[PDB]
């Protein structure tokens, strides 16, 4: 409440940049002699969106499960939509390949991932995707509109397919 | 007399009776037998086998007499808020059984219905009493559980059962139940279940009592699903007839079958990718149908949205005809 | 309890008995191979999905303050008071600052 | 070597030490001085022995915003006039039986010790002569364990002989409370007075600060004096923000950069980085995009649009303060700049309408600029909200809106800059289109670093107050429609007031001034003069 | 008071126009099965006058004995909202859309309370107490569903009269439970007759030409026509046939805004119109009315084929204005896009 | 004290529901076995669904036990499903005794009638499925909807589905004439025919409009004008004027016709409905019909969001005018 906030100095903590998470992760790795790869470190950092507790939990679960830090073991431990599949789907949408992009999307849907998880991974990959500025802007606009529809209650494979078709239409239209 | 459901009757009482998940089942058994069971977060779509997994685990850990005193099961939808976390859960986690020494188990089914503050206190209850009790949270959506509560637990995604592994147990229960089904019956069962063994057994059992024969047509008229022929004829009416004839025919079929427009869009979307359409036509149809499905969410006249759905195909009908 | 579906069939409507369409678009069904790339075959490099770089900065951060704020001399103090009074000409600076000096 | 907070270290011990609200301070001081005079005359009558005209009500009520100084003014006046405050907070169990049976005798009986260290003002809890004085602090805070508290303070109205002061922050408490009390309103103090006050307390700590940074901080926390004092204590005692020497006459360094620390922008930006230079320069690097998205996300959690609120300064376009191939190249620059600006504004409309906001706007009142919303009070119970909320949507929608806004801004800024470098050719042609590409900003949005709102909220609140005071007269109080009232009744009232003012300035009959009295309208004369001025 | 508040009819036989509709409203209350009403039409057509006439015909004359109460209601998020309510000894009147998205809350508890009020109060006059919901077209979907539930629950103890101007936003479940009362605007002759009737009671004789000018320039708004007649009475004692009708101040402000839009199409002029629309919005003028007046004066200054494009653009951005929490963004989006379209149109 | 004629004149008993043959037959054979399975009635509104389930309730129970041992809830509650879950849990836990003096004992279960069950989202439907499979023996449910496809597969699998067909206009006119003869109101057959036409097969809306017109007219004859303005329906003259303004090609007279429609109090959603009914049943080309109907759906969605009538109607009329003058 505002009367309580008036009597306290409020200090804003922001999300941890991935370099800081990487430094603490290598500090933990070098103090535990855990074999690793840069592939696995990037996978762990992707899975923990500015959450060092999540990064350490993912690292410890990966070492407890398999003992090797690579993206296969990391994304087996966390079980999220893999960013390589999302990258290939966004790349097919860039090339206006609606069939292959829908193949990836329907594979993700038949794997059972929730629409919120799919749209979150799509936004996270497209945020760092390699594309032009205007095309990225239209992609993020359609992703945000679709995510608003998901939050409002309408969530289905038709909505995600319409999002993919809109992303292809952004490439096919000047 | 008694006709118990086949969902309850054909339950995996032991951890070896699950069919699909085998890596995480081996991991869970290895957590059991070296006495290193952590806090679990079993999440996924319904009917995948999370409650069965945790009940077989608790049967492996505790006995029948101490089941009512050492493991406590809650449903968060019955009473949300911290009136149950600070209450039965806290008193269960902080007390000790008199002569039974060991660790307790809390099975919090439907954990995603829990409020944010109740989760903010449940995480602290987990942190303070880790040695005395272990917590297993069963939920459908991980997006409705705070990351602080997620990170204390080890996550386990129970994915939908693939049809290639779901068919053998369905055939086993078909052979045990002595039911006369055909191959299209199994195909319709594994198509409408969508990786849900509870839904599969419920639909198969209800079709068996409703008809005694379980074919494609008996399944589709048992669960009230749109027939494939109906959606194919709706596609034919949009693809070949004019505007008024298609409008009259589709409205008459909707009245005759009790068919909405949301499910028409749902089935026509799957028909769009199967039917050999050009890329531009496919993109236009998907965009238009997604907008029509969004416009149906708010209260709108279904007649005008149906006319819009016919219009979405009549826009590209002449284009496909002239393209040839 | 046993379930049943009751649909009051009217034979004159002719929509109850519907045959598959004979048009070539709904006859020839396109096939999707449902084949996807294997996920542990390509691999992920450093900085592919984040803002990570091989070079990490050193010496540009972790600068401890260790500040020794010297006491302001009298002339500088009245100069800053005159500066604040020029910034806010309608404020009563001379009747507040000595009282806050006593308060310190 | 100090153990005191700066609120109670720099607490005003005199009524002249408080900043702003001079009329309310004078009213309270006059009321307490009259009560002290009555007490001293009672003592003189006791020494001798051994009220419509006065109209001295036994109780004052004080209302205003949070942190403005109601309790501080009460304590300063009671210290100056020798009263002894018996305080009843919401932080102790104050039910009717306890408050009556444990504090009625302070009003009804003499002080047993009248001289000494009794000028110290205690509290109330139950797990030269000094006159007693009760202070009910935060009367709007009513719990269920405070059963019969309202009846108890009503008995305190009825049967007291020593003054009672009520402090509240709820604007509508004086409506529902039934009784007789002198009402005192604390208004929000001005920006510059509090800014100079904070500059004074910083200069006592041997720090030099600029007025603009303090004005940004005060307009950020809405002139909450205690909040700004405490954040100033945290920021000064931790070493200040950034070493930058500013030589000004109008010598030590200046310490600008407190507002960016307050919003948490220094946890994202490097100390060498500057927010204005970061937004003005073209961003290319991935880390720079991460910093921009984090900055915009930190501003979207507050539901404040950072870029559009400060659109003129952050754009690469000229900004002024308010007081044929050549033709084709002059027109194409303005056309492209207008096209990019229209594209950006369409993008912002897209984000406002078709993208989810993390905080559901118009939740308890309606949309902004409405006098019909009423008052929204915080909870008074110990029960949780117990309603379904989606945390993932609030986590993701802020980043989505931030990324889309950053990309829209970068596209617009790149388009306007790639229009602008060709203005040198038009300048060489002798024609200046920069008078059309300029932006005219107000002085209210120019004396601050960055703004959280692009409109005049003071003008909006003045218009709200005059709309409320027009339609609170007993003749207009029963008008059924409200927006139709301000769209049909109010413009005709403004025209009637304008014609009446023109008749008065024309030396006509004075009965025309009584036209509102002729139709028996009860609009106050200040409001009649306000409506008669203009329609700005 | 003014003639809009003093000469207002109170009985159902005193309503000058809509005599057949007033007679039907008179026989509506005789059966004793008075249902929920949905009184809709244009602004100032005579809606609230007819509700007061029906309320006077239902109860005694004590409905005119009015007072104002304030009620504080607790939201399910544990917050308190205070709202105002016109009340009498037999009826209630509230604008529930004053609580934003929490309108459903002041929809529920308030009618619950008044139902309990009719459970406590006994006078053997009427079985029900009528509550007047103003601006039902501004209620959200959750608010209208809660209203449907509340009307179905407390039908026997209290009655509802929904006064709106647009039944389009009103959900079909609500419209299927209340008797619809369409009150169209009075014509030119009706407004002239009512104006002459009101002016005769002041001892003044206005001409028919001035009354026709007042009727024409009011766009069939009887309240606005009567109030413009009040302004004309204030301006001059005799009513000349060429007496100047004073125009609305914000209307000429919007006119000047649209000439500023049309005259120059620059970013500086866009920011000037930004300041003008901000200063219009600070006066609590609704953005729909601003958009309608702006579109009308832009269609005044548009070409033939551009009128449809400008109108579709304005409707698009008005729907986006209703969708967004900050209506100013969509207002300037429409203004900037119209400026771009106008600059493109005049270039060839 | 009086009740509306919708509630007063619904059938008291099963087999008094006309034009439903198989549904009445299975409800009769369920009454004979005294066990009511889970029910799902789908069909157009005003077709006898609530009447049939209530008749089954009153004939299975007593007249004094009917209202106590059933619970009619509306499934479109805006506070989620958990509040409805609380009502069903409370009603299942609460138990009352039953005794009939006619010589037949009461069934042990109870009846929960969930109306507009199709408006529940699939998550809410799955949440309700737990309640109905956890209280199967002691509580029976009847879901009343219009579209069986909106009900999810676990619900529709365990329910018994019945489809209600609408009555013909002759039968509706006969029932309305019987109602008017019962309630002593002067009305010809033409007014009843226009009432049945203006209700569009909705007998509930027809009875509501007839009762409202009898209340409004004060004992006179029911003209066509009172039926027209009591149903909110724009007359066809204004629709023809709208289409003539669209075909003329003049935007000023288009604005005049739209402003005339706005001034008369007529709704914009009703105008969009009439325009759609005119457009889809005429001799326009398929491209014209497609563009006009897409714009009609967009305008209807915008009007449902709360947008102003005048601007949306002007935009829609501009689109229709452009599409009609494209042939010129
Ligand atoms: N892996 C499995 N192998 C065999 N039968 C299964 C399996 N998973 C589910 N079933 C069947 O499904 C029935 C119910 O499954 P449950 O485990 O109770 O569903 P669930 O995992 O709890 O999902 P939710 O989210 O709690 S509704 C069991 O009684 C089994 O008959
Ligand atoms: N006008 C002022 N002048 C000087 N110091 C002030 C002023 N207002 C607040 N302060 C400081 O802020 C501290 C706390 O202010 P309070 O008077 O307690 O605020 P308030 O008016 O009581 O509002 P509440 O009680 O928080 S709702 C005081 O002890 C002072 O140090
Ligand atoms: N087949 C029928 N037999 C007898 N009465 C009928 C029949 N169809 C409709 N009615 C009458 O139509 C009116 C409305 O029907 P109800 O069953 O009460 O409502 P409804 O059919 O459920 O429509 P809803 O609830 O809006 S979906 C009642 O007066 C019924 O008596
Ligand atoms: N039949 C009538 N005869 C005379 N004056 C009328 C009549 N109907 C309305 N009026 C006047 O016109 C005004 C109508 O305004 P009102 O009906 O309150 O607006 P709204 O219809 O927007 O609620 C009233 O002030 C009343 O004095
Ligand atoms: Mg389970
Ligand atoms: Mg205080
Ligand atoms: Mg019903």
């Amino acid at each position: 409440i505002e009367p309580i906030q008036s009597r306290c100095a409020v200090l804003r903590y922001t999300k941890l940049t991935d370099a800081q998470i990487l430094t603490r992760l290598m500090n933990v790795i070098e103090k535990e002699r855990v074999p690793y790869t840069d592939d696995g470190l990037e996978a762990i950092i992707f899975t923990a969106q500015g959450d060092m507790r999540q990064a350490l939990n993912n690292l410890q679960s990966t070492f407890s499960g398999f003992g090797f830090i690579n993206s296969e073991n990391v994304f087996k431990v966390c079980d999220e939509p893999h960013p390589l599949l999302v990258k290939e789907m966004i790349q097919h949408c860039v090339n206006a390949n609606i069939d292959e992009a829908y193949k990836i999307l329907a594979h993700l849907w038949h794997l059972g991932y929730s629409p919120e998880d799919i749209i979150g991974n799509i936004f996270r990959v497209c945020k760092t995707f390699q594309m032009a500025e205007y095309l990225k802007l239209e992609f993020i606009k359609e992703i945000g509109y679709t995510h608003m529809k998901i939050a409002e209650g309408v969530n289905s494979l038709l909505q995600m397919a319409g999002l993919l078709a809109r992303l292809c239409q952004k490439t096919m239209a000047p | 007399i008694r006709n118990l459901p086949w969902v309850e009757k054909y339950r995996p009482q032991t951890l070896n009776d699950l069919i699909s998940h085998q890596d995480i089942l081996s991991t869970i058994q290895k957590f059991i037998n070296e006495d290193r069971l952590p806090h679990l977060l079993l999440y996924g779509p319904p009917g995948t086998g999370k409650t069965s997994t945790i009940l077989a685990c608790a049967k492996q850990l505790y006995k029948d007499k101490e089941f009512g005193s050492m493991v406590l099961e809650l449903n968060a939808s019955d009473d949300r808020g911290i009136d149950i976390i600070r209450g039965p859960i806290l008193s269960f986690a902080s007390t000790r059984t008199i002569f039974k020494k060991g660790f307790k188990l809390v099975i919090l089914d439907e954990a995603d219905a829990m409020t944010q503050d109740a989760q903010n206190a449940l995480r602290r209850v987990i942190e303070k009493f880790t040695e005395n009790t272990r917590f297993c949270l069963i939920c459908n959506y991980l997006s409705k559980i705070i990351p602080a509560l997620q990170s204390r637990c080890t996550r386990f995604r129970f994915g939908p059962l693939t049809p290639e592994l779901m068919v053998p147990r369905l055939e086993h229960v078909v052979e045990e139940e002595k039911v006369d089904i055909s191959e299209d019956g199994m195909k319709a069962l594994v198509t409408l279940s969508s990786g849900d063994m509870r839904r599969a057994l419920n639909i198969l059992q209800s079709t068996n009592m409703a008809f005694g024969k379980v074919t494609e047509e008996t399944v589709y008229t048992c669960t009230g699903h749109p027939l494939k022929s109906d959606i194919a004829n709706i596609l034919d009416w949009m693809l070949n007839q004019d505007f008024t004839t298609a409008y009259r025919n589709i409205t008459e079929l909707k009245t005759l079958k009790g068919l909405a427009l949301h499910d028409i869009l749902t089935e026509i979307h799957l028909f769009v990718h199967r039917v050999d359409f050009p890329s531009s036509v496919r993109i236009h149809l998907l965009t238009k149908m997604a907008d029509i499905e969004y416009r149906l969410s708010v209260g709108t006249n279904e007649k005008i949205q149906l006319s819009s759905l016919i219009a979405a195909f009549q826009v590209t009908r002449d284009l496909i005809v002239a393209e040839a | 309890q046993r379930v049943v579906h009751v649909q009051q069939k009217d034979d004159g409507c002719c929509l109850w008995h519907l045959k598959p369409p004979s048009c070539p678009l709904l006859t020839k069904f396109k096939e999707l191979n449902t084949k996807v790339i294997d996920l542990s075959k390509c691999g992920i490099a450093l900085g592919e999905f984040s803002t990570l770089n091989s070079k990490l900065k050193s010496g540009n951060s972790a600068a401890v303050f260790m500040r020794t704020r010297k006491e302001f001399t009298e002339e500088v103090r009245n100069l800053l008071l005159e500066e604040i009074r020029w910034s806010n000409p309608e404020f009563s600076l001379k009747k507040y600052f000595p009282l806050l000096l006593k308060k310190q | 070597t100090e153990d005191m907070l700066w609120t109670e270290k720099y607490q005003p011990q005199t009524a002249s030490e408080l900043i702003g609200n001079e009329l309310a301070i004078k009213k309270l001081h006059s009321w307490l001085k009259d009560w002290k005079r009555r007490a001293e005359l009672e003592e003189r009558q006791n020494l001798k022995g051994k009220e419509e005209e006065s109209r001295l009500c036994n109780t004052v009520l004080i209302t205003g915003p949070t942190g403005v100084g109601k309790t501080a003014a009460v304590y300063a006046c009671a210290q100056e006039l020798g009263f002894k405050i018996f305080e009843v907070n919401a932080s102790s169990q104050r039910s009717g039986r306890q408050i009556l049976s444990q504090l009625k005798e302070a009003t009804q009986s003499h002080q047993v010790d009248k001289q000494g260290v009794n000028s110290q003002k205690p509290c109330f809890f139950n797990s030269k002569n000094a006159t007693s004085l009760i202070l009910f602090e935060e009367v709007d805070v009513i719990f269920d364990e405070d059963a019969g508290f309202l009846n108890a303070i009503k008995t305190f109205m009825a049967t007291t002989k020593r003054p009672v002061i009520l402090t509240t922050s709820d604007p509508t408490f004086s409506l529902m409370f039934d009784g007789c009390f002198e009402e005192i309103k604390f208004s929000t103090p001005s920006l510059l007075n509090v800014a100079s006050y904070l500059q004074m307390i910083c200069l006592t700590e041997n720090f030099r600060t600029d007025v603009k940074d303090f004005v940004t901080l005060l307009t950020a926390n809405t002139c909450d004096i205690r909040k700004s004092i405490l954040y100033l204590q945290f920021w000064i005692r931790s070493g200040g923000g950034v070493l930058e020497e500013r030589p000004l006459t109008l010598l030590p360094k200046c310490d600008s950069g407190c507002a960016e620390t307050l919003f948490g922008l220094k946890n994202i930006f490097s100390p060498s980085e500057d927010l204005f230079s970061f937004l003005k320069h073209k961003i290319t690097m991935k880390e720079e995009w991460h910093k921009f998205i984090q900055l915009l996300t930190e501003f979207q959690m507050r539901n404040v649009d950072f870029l559009y609120s400060n659109l003129e300064f952050i754009l690469p376009l000229p900004v002024d303060t308010i007081p044929t191939t050549a033709g084709k190249k002059c027109s194409a620059l303005v056309s492209h700049c207008l096209n990019s600006l229209s594209e950006f504004m369409d993008n912002m409309s897209f984000l406002d309408a078709l993208l989810t906001d993390v905080r559901e706007q118009n939740k308890y009142g309606r949309n902004d600029f409405s006098w019909t919303n009423g008052k929204v009070t915080s909870g008074l119970c110990d029960e949780f909200s117990l309603e379904s909320n989606d945390g993932w949507t609030s986590q993701s929608s802020g980043e989505l809106k931030a990324a889309a806004e950053a990309l829209s801004f970068t596209k617009c800024s790149s388009a306007i800059s790639k229009a602008l470098e060709t203005l040198n050719s038009c300048k060489k042609l002798g024609r200046d289109p920069t008078n059309d590409l300029t932006f005219y900003v107000s002085q209210k949005r120019n004396n601050v670093y960055f703004s959280q709102s692009a409109a005049n909220l003071d003008n909006a609140w003045k218009r709200i107050s005059v709309i409320k005071s027009v339609f609170s007269s007993r003749s207009l109080l029963y008008v059924g429609n409200r927006q139709a009232s301000i769209i049909e009744y109010l413009p005709t009232l403004r025209n009637i007031c304008k014609t009446e003012k023109l008749k008065e300035q024309g030396k006509s009959k004075r009965r025309f001034l009584h036209y509102f009295e002729g139709i028996h309208l009860d609009i106050p004369k200040e409001t009649v003069n306000t409506l008669a001025a203009d329609f700005p | 008071s003014l003639w809009v508040d003093k000469y207002r009819p109170c009985s159902l036989g005193r309503l000058d126009y809509h005599k057949e509709q007033a007679a039907q409203l008179r026989n509506l209350v005789q059966c004793g099965d008075f249902p929920h009403l949905l009184v809709y039409g244009p602004s100032g057509a005579g809606k609230k006058t007819r509700i007061m006439c029906i309320l006077r015909e239902l109860y005694g004359v004590g409905v005119e004995k009015l007072r104002i109460e304030h009620q504080t209601i607790t939201t399910p998020s544990k917050k308190k909202i205070e709202i105002s309510t016109i009340a009498s000894n037999y009826h209630l009147e509230v604008n529930p859309s004053d609580a934003g998205n929490s309108d459903r809350v002041v929809i529920q508890e308030m009618l619950k309370t008044v139902a309990q009020s009719q459970q406590l109060e006994t006078n053997s006059q009427r079985d029900f107490k009528v509550v007047l919901l103003t601006e039902v077209d501004k209620l959200t979907k959750d608010a209208q569903h809660a209203l449907r539930r509340t009307m179905e629950k407390y039908m026997s103890t209290c009655r509802l009269i929904l006064c709106c101007n647009s039944t389009s936003k009103v959900i079909p479940p609500i419209r299927s439970r209340c008797l619809a009362v369409r009150v169209p605007a009075p014509s030119i002759e009706d407004i002239c007759h009512v104006l002459s009737t009101v002016c005769k009671k002041e001892g003044l004789n206005l001409p028919s030409q001035l009354a026709h000018r007042l009727a024409e320039k009011s766009c069939r708004n009887l309240r606005k026509a009567l109030l413009m007649c009040e302004a004309c009475r204030v301006q001059q004692y005799p009513f000349t046939a060429d007496q100047e009708i004073p125009e609305t101040d914000w209307e000429v402000y919007l006119r000047e805004t649209a000439n500023a839009i049309v005259s120059q199409q620059t970013p500086q002029r866009l920011l000037e119109v930004r300041g003008r629309l901000y200063e219009l919005l600070t006066h609590c003028i609704p953005p729909e009315i601003i958009m309608k007046g702006l579109l009308s004066e832009l269609l005044h200054n548009c070409d033939g084929q551009l009128k449809g494009e400008v109108a579709q653009m304005a409707a698009y951005y008005e729907h986006r204005l209703q969708l967004g929490s900050k209506a100013i963004y969509h207002l300037e989006a429409f203004v900037a896009k119209f400026m771009a379209l106008y600059k493109k149109f005049m270039e060839d | 004290k009086p009740v509306p004629w919708v509630e007063k004149y619904r059938p008291k008993c099963v087999d008094e529901v006309a034009f439903q043959e198989e549904v009445v037959a299975v409800l009769k054979k369920s009454l004979e076995g005294a066990d009511l399975p889970n029910l799902l009635f789908y069909g157009p509104p005003g077709t006898g669904k609530t009447s049939t389930i209530l008749a089954a309730a009153r004939e299975l129970f007593g007249p004094e036990l009917f209202r106590l041992r059933v619970l009619e809830l509306n499934a479109s509650d805006e506070r989620g499903i958990q509040v409805v879950r609380e009502k069903v849990k409370n009603f299942a836990q609460l138990t009352v005794s039953g005794s009939r003096s006619d010589g037949k004992p009461c069934p042990p279960f109870k009846i929960v009638i969930l109306d507009e069950a199709d408006s529940m989202t699939s998550a809410a439907q799955a949440a309700l499925r737990r309640t109905m499979e956890k209280e199967s023996k002691t509580t029976r449910f009847c879901l009343i909807c219009n579209y069986v496809s909106r009900i999810i597969e676990p619900l529709t699998s365990r329910c018994s589905k019945f489809r209600f067909k609408p009555l013909s206009d002759k039968i509706q006119q006969q029932r309305l004439l019987d109602i008017a003869k019962k309630e002593n109101v002067k009305i010809s057959d033409e007014g009843i025919a226009y009432l049945v036409k203006v209700s569009e097969g909705d007998l509930r809306k027809a009875i509501t409009f007839l009762q409202s017109a009898t209340r409004l007219t004060g004992g006179k004859e029911i003209t066509e004008k009172v039926i027209t303005d009591i149903a909110g329906v724009i007359p066809a003259e204004k629709i023809d004027g709208v289409f003539a303004a669209c075909q003329s090609g003049s935007f000023d007279k288009l604005e005049a016709v739209v402003k005339d429609l706005i001034d008369e109090g007529h709704a914009a959603t009703q105008l969009v409905n009439q325009l759609h009914d005119v457009v889809v049943e005429n001799n326009l080309s398929d491209k014209q019909k497609s563009i006009i109907t897409e714009k009609l759906a967009e305008v209807d969605k915008c009007l449902a969001d709360g947008a102003d009538e005048h601007l949306q109607l002007i935009s829609l009329c501009a689109t229709v005018m452009q599409q009609l003058s494209q042939n010129c």
